[PDB]
RNA sequence: CCCGUCGCUACUACCGAUUGAAUGGCUUAGUGAGGCCUCCGGAUUGGUUUAGGGAACCGA
RNA sequence: UAUCUGGUUGAUCCUGCCAGUAGUCAUAUGCUUGUCUCAAAGAUUAAGCCAUGCAUGUCUAAGUAUAAGCAAUUUAUACAGUGAAACUGCGAAUGGCUCAUUAAAUCAGUUAUCGUUUAUUUGAUAGUAUACUUGGAUAACCGUGGUAAUUCUAGAGCUAAUACAUGCUUAAAAUCCCGACUGUUUGGAAGGGAUGUAUUUAUUAGAUAAAAAUUUGAUGAUUCAUAAUAACUUUUCGAAUCGCAUGGCCUUGUGCUGGCGAUGGUUCAUUCAAAUUUCUGCCCUAUCAACUUUCGAUGGUAGGAUAGUGGCCUACCAUGGUUUCAACGGGUAACGGGGAAUAAGGGUUCGAUUCCGGAGAGGGAGCCUGAGAAACGGCUACC
RNA sequence: GAUAAGGGAAGUCGGCAAAAUAGAUCCGUAACUUCGGGAUAAGGAUUGGCUCUAAGGAUCGG
């Protein structure tokens, strides 16, 4: 799983490393708290991965809605698919409709995700057609 | 569509002007400036409809054309600007001074004050950063930027401002225990003291505020004004009621004590 | 004309959309620059808000940094050699932001001479040589060559860069937007994005 | 009836879209363009009329074009262009020599005479004065708010060390 | 009490040769007006200004 | 007011509908019609077609007046008042009309911009390393005119600017770089360059685990605000503008000074706004069960484009995305909501239409100008 | 054995004769049906030269 799999050079804007200072020779890693809560897992700190879309070694903010689902995919590479469970309410026959919604959710290589689990994820900018939200916690399932 | 709007449909207004119905189709359209249009109180509805001074708009155009009217120490020829809340309205020719507060009831009452209260008003701090230079300010509740404040001034604090220099008197610390007015929401105008603030990281900031009638009702952060240091001390005159909530049994008693 | 609006994609379920509006103006797009090297032609284009943008359709020469020596010279791009994006970039000498270009070396090795008194390229050439040994001893104070003296040290770079110098042409990545700001910046390629780029080019 | 313009290579009528600027259109609206039916630069026999302009009189006279004069209608107005057309240098005062059109009303006849652009008088070196004089004023009053800015910073921290020396 | 066929009349709908007809939407393919960007071009025009008469030379 | 009555039988008790009864901000129509108040009104069918007239213009003491305009002889032989024309500026993107399109679209309530543009208003905000004030066009105007005809305009002659295009008037020191010479164990220097704000790029500040072998803003959160270094730029702008009054100083020079305003102009903030945006919620239909991915469909990297995010578009790569919890398709005699009628409760039905949001200007598409329009009482083309 | 403006079966018992189509790659293909077909249905696009690039193998050697 190779950083460096792409045509162009996989590196964090604006973090630069000096060859010629002295030793400590690894490149310096940029990661950031996002708020909320919520910790910075340890594979964002110490972690080599260049994801301009990750939460915590990327440029993106979280900011607005905080969800919570059930992982159904994760066939996309970086993005995964999320299902939220709910009980519509129809007053009529003062009972409950199952019914469900699938979100598509960034997913850091920061965390690991299997199809099965609870994930907690943060709404962020359009970084992609249909994502908008970010994941910020896996539970195992 | 296109392009900015310009007029104001009359059941549209805003429902502290007290406009009636039937007297057209439109209202006043306030103008851009220090207030929101839905907060303000447009300079014509003040001197028409509750000075009753001018009889219509044209006449408020007369007016304000010879410089009688000014707000905040400053000559103001738009029949429509956006007065808004602790600003001072000053009438020369008359020699009459008001300040516009809100009431218990939710309106822009009419306040006289004095003169020598008519020469600073009251601000809510917004937001303090570095600008150009690295030089300092604050931002008001009325849009006004003052460079250099206090090293101690922060968000939600009250400065109080003098009129005819724009400079920084004197300010109060956002605390508990502080004389503070509602200034949105139901509890519009109600004065009572801080009890409790009670905190949401990402989300909206409540609260807990005491009357002088030890009812207890909380708020919005945003809807709060820090308007003096303790209990019954505030730095500016109130309006009649001293910001003090009736039961509507209460006020049909005090109605009846006072016409029967 | 090129619209920027995602109400003509089909639906995440793959549902064909109707159409709701006529194409709006707050919602254009406009040709791409297509920046070549050649002499400078740079054109102007009002956009919202009444606001410029400068449409670099040729240029010459650029901004270019140094990074672990803080100095930027105004120097010449000779070509494109990568492209990530499309080759076809590389074979037209199309410059955009990210390709990889070549820029002549003369500020930066005079700079470097100047700054450390030594040479770069390690060229023992017929006329090379001359010139090396001449810039190793010239006519020169006490107190500058004490301040020199003091630079030293700090003055060998990394032999990656070094061995491009005996060329006059080293390789860099352009920064700005050619197309939005009507230049064409970057830096000089050190490190291990170096090394990348290298083994990219010699495929 | 359709104008010639210039650039047109043709000695037959095209169809061009006109904007500020072209000669044989005037626009209505800022923006504003038309297309519009135009004669080329060409001259051909298809002509209603050809304007001409004499360049050289060559040996005799012309009924009225060449024989008589008309003169200008109008004299300078800016300061320079009387200065240029009389030769006058930048010492003489250009308010007499201004040109003065002679208007009659009955019998009260009198001189309409053109008011001059750019001229220099005590308001406009007032005006000058005033503006730098603003400028300077403005710069004394922010460095004085600056220094005062400093000593109160440097009251805070020196309290503080003290405040602090204490605990 | 009551069933169906048959006879007269009226109304509704169905099937039906006519490779039937019309209206509205979407669309492959071919042609393709006109803007916009781009490339040259250069009616004309002022001089980056300099020419003994103007001769090299710039901008729109 | 939580209500029923008539009709199948010779008679009965049921099921069951037909009929009766009352309401409708519900339409039409017939008859009839005295008074006061209030008040809807070419939505339904044809977002069908339109003669004609009108509906968008605008000048203050404070941009440009030699009207061959009127008035004054008065404060005035540079103008001075009033005042057409025209240049310049602004508005014409508001309003008003309609409901054709539109079924996760619009819209409603809630979110977001740490994802952007913003005329104007209101606050702030710039001493930057020929000047007693630069040019040369052009309109109005005069005159020659061409076409049957238009809010068509062409030759030719003048003449203005807050139009167009250029251009100096400035403080005090200090900091960084190169550095001829020189003192010589690391110093003094002559002589040169760079200092504001905009643009572009790179690199540095922007802090905070408690006992033996030095100080810094905001946020829930940032590469934020801000500051610094090196450079960069078809070099942004740091007032060649206007009206009233005109006072003060004597070293009396046509000296120096300076009051109230107009209009400007960089950046930030603010206000008026836009553009995208989270969550959840729509009528009928299976005689629609699979749909999307050829020619973007779902995602990744890089770029281009945009005011900005984003398959928005391009190149390369992966094979994804939705669906019986009803996708996709079809119909709607569907713009959505605030609301309306009926109303024991639960429900049923209506809402083109006084307010809010959207969309359109015969049908499509493409644009100029402008802060703002894909504008139609704007332009271009086709039908 | 060829060619022919404009028309295009009006010629003739009758389109007789002639013309038109045509290879290959990709796309697209109805009624009906004995379910095998109909089918090259119908009907569209492409194709030269030159200079390149990529993919598809064999035998040796741990």
């Amino acid at each position: 799983l190779t950083v460096q799999s792409e045509r162009a050079f996989q590196k964090q804007p604006h973090i630069f490393t000096n060859p010629k200072a002295k030793a400590n020779k690894k490149t310096k890693r940029w990661y950031k708290d996002v708020g909320l809560g919520f910790k910075t897992p340890k594979a964002a700190i110490e972690g080599s991965y260049i994801d301009k879309k990750c939460p915590f070694a990327g440029t993106v903010s979280i900011r607005g809605k905080i969800l919570t689902g059930t992982v159904v995919s994760t066939k996309m590479h970086r993005t995964i698919i999320i299902r939220r469970d709910y009980l519509h309410y129809v007053p009529k026959y003062n009972r409950y409709e199952k019914r469900h919604k699938n979100v598509a959710a960034h997913v850091s290589p920061a965390f690991r995700v299997e199809e099965g689990d609870v994930v907690t994820v943060g709404q962020c900018r359009p970084i992609s057609k249909t994502v908008r939200f970010n994941v910020l916690k896996v539970s195992a399932g | 569509a296109r392009g900015p709007k310009k007029h104001l449909k009359r059941l549209a207004a805003p429902s502290h002007w007290m406009l009636d119905k039937l007297s057209g189709t439109y209202a006043p359209r306030p103008s851009a400036g220090p207030h929101k249009l839905r907060e303000s109180l447009p300079l014509v509805v003040f001197l028409r409809n509750r000075l009753k001074y001018a009889l219509n708009g044209r006449e408020v155009k007369a007016i304000m054309m010879q410089q009688h009217v000014q707000v905040d120490g400053k000559v103001r020829t738009d029949t429509t600007y956006p007065a808004g809340f602790m600003d001072v309205i000053t009438l020369e020719a008359t020699n009459e001074h008001f300040r516009l507060v809100y009431d218990v009831k939710g309106k822009f009452a009419v306040h006289r004050i004095s003169a020598e209260e008519a020469a600073y008003k009251l601000g809510k701090v917004k937001k303090v950063q570095l600008g150009k230079k690295g030089v300092p300010y604050v931002v008001t509740h009325d849009g006004r930027t003052i460079r250099y404040p206090d090293p101690l001034i922060r968000a939600n604090d009250t400065v109080k401002i003098d009129l005819a220099t724009g400079k920084i008197d004197d300010f109060i610390k956002f605390d508990t225990g502080r004389l503070v007015m509602v200034t949105g929401g139901r509890n519009l105008g109600r004065v009572g003291v801080i009890v409790h603030r009670e905190k949401h990281e990402g989300g909206f900031d409540l609260v807990h505020i005491k009357d002088a009638l030890e009812n207890t009702f909380v708020t919005r952060l945003s809807n709060v004004f820090v308007i003096g240091t303790e209990a019954g001390k505030p730095w500016v005159s109130l309006p009649k009621g001293k910001g003090i909530k009736l039961s509507i049994s209460e006020e049909r008693d005090r109605r009846r004590a006072q016409q029967g | 004309g090129i619209s920027r609006d995602s109400r003509h994609k089909r639906s995440a379920t793959g549902a064909k959309r109707a159409q709701f509006r006529k194409k709006r103006k707050f919602e254009l797009g406009r040709q791409p620059a297509n920046t070549k090297i050649g002499p400078k032609r740079i054109h102007s284009v009002r956009t919202r808000g009444g606001n410029q943008k400068f449409r670099a359709l040729r240029v010459e020469t650029g901004n270019f940094s140094w990074g672990s020596e803080g100095v930027s010279r105004k120097t010449r791009i000779a070509g494109v050699v990568y492209h990530p994006s499309n080759n076809e970039l590389v074979r037209t000498n199309t410059l955009t932001k990210s390709a990889v270009v070549q820029i002549d070396a003369t500020p930066f090795r005079q700079w470097y001479e100047n700054h450390y008194g030594a040479t770069l390229g390690k060229k023992k050439g017929g006329a090379h040589a001359a010139h090396a040994a001449e810039v190793a001893d010239a006519k020169r104070s006490r107190k500058v060559e004490r301040k020199l003296a003091a630079r030293s040290g700090a003055a060998a770079i990394e032999s990656a860069v070094d061995s491009q110098f005996g060329s006059g042409r080293l390789y860099a990545v352009i920064s700005s937007r050619p197309g939005q700001s009507g230049r064409c910046d970057g830096y000089i390629l050190e490190g291990e994005e170096l090394a990348f780029y290298l083994r990219r080019l010699t495929a | 009836g359709f104008p010639m313009k210039q650039g047109v290579m043709h000695p037959t009528r095209v169809r061009l879209l006109l904007s500020k600027g072209h000669s044989c259109y005037r626009p209505r609206r800022t923006g504003e363009r038309k297309r519009k039916s135009v004669r080329g630069c060409i001259v051909a026999q298809d002509l209603s009329v050809l304007a001409l302009s004499i360049v050289k009189q060559g040996d005799n006279e012309i009924e009225g074009l060449t024989d008589t004069t008309v003169p200008k209608r109008l004299g300078p107005k800016r300061a320079n262009h009387i200065r240029k057309f009389f030769g006058l240098t930048k010492e003489d005062d250009v308010r007499d020599f201004v040109v003065r059109r002679e208007v009659t009303k009955g019998d009260k006849t009198y001189t309409k005479a053109p008011k001059i652009q750019r001229l220099v008088t005590p308001q406009t070196l007032q005006r000058k004065r005033a503006l730098k004089a603003k400028k300077v004023k403005n710069a004394q009053q922010q460095r004085d708010a600056a220094a005062e800015y400093a000593q109160l910073l440097a009251k805070r921290l020196h309290e503080r060390k003290e405040e602090r020396a204490e605990i």
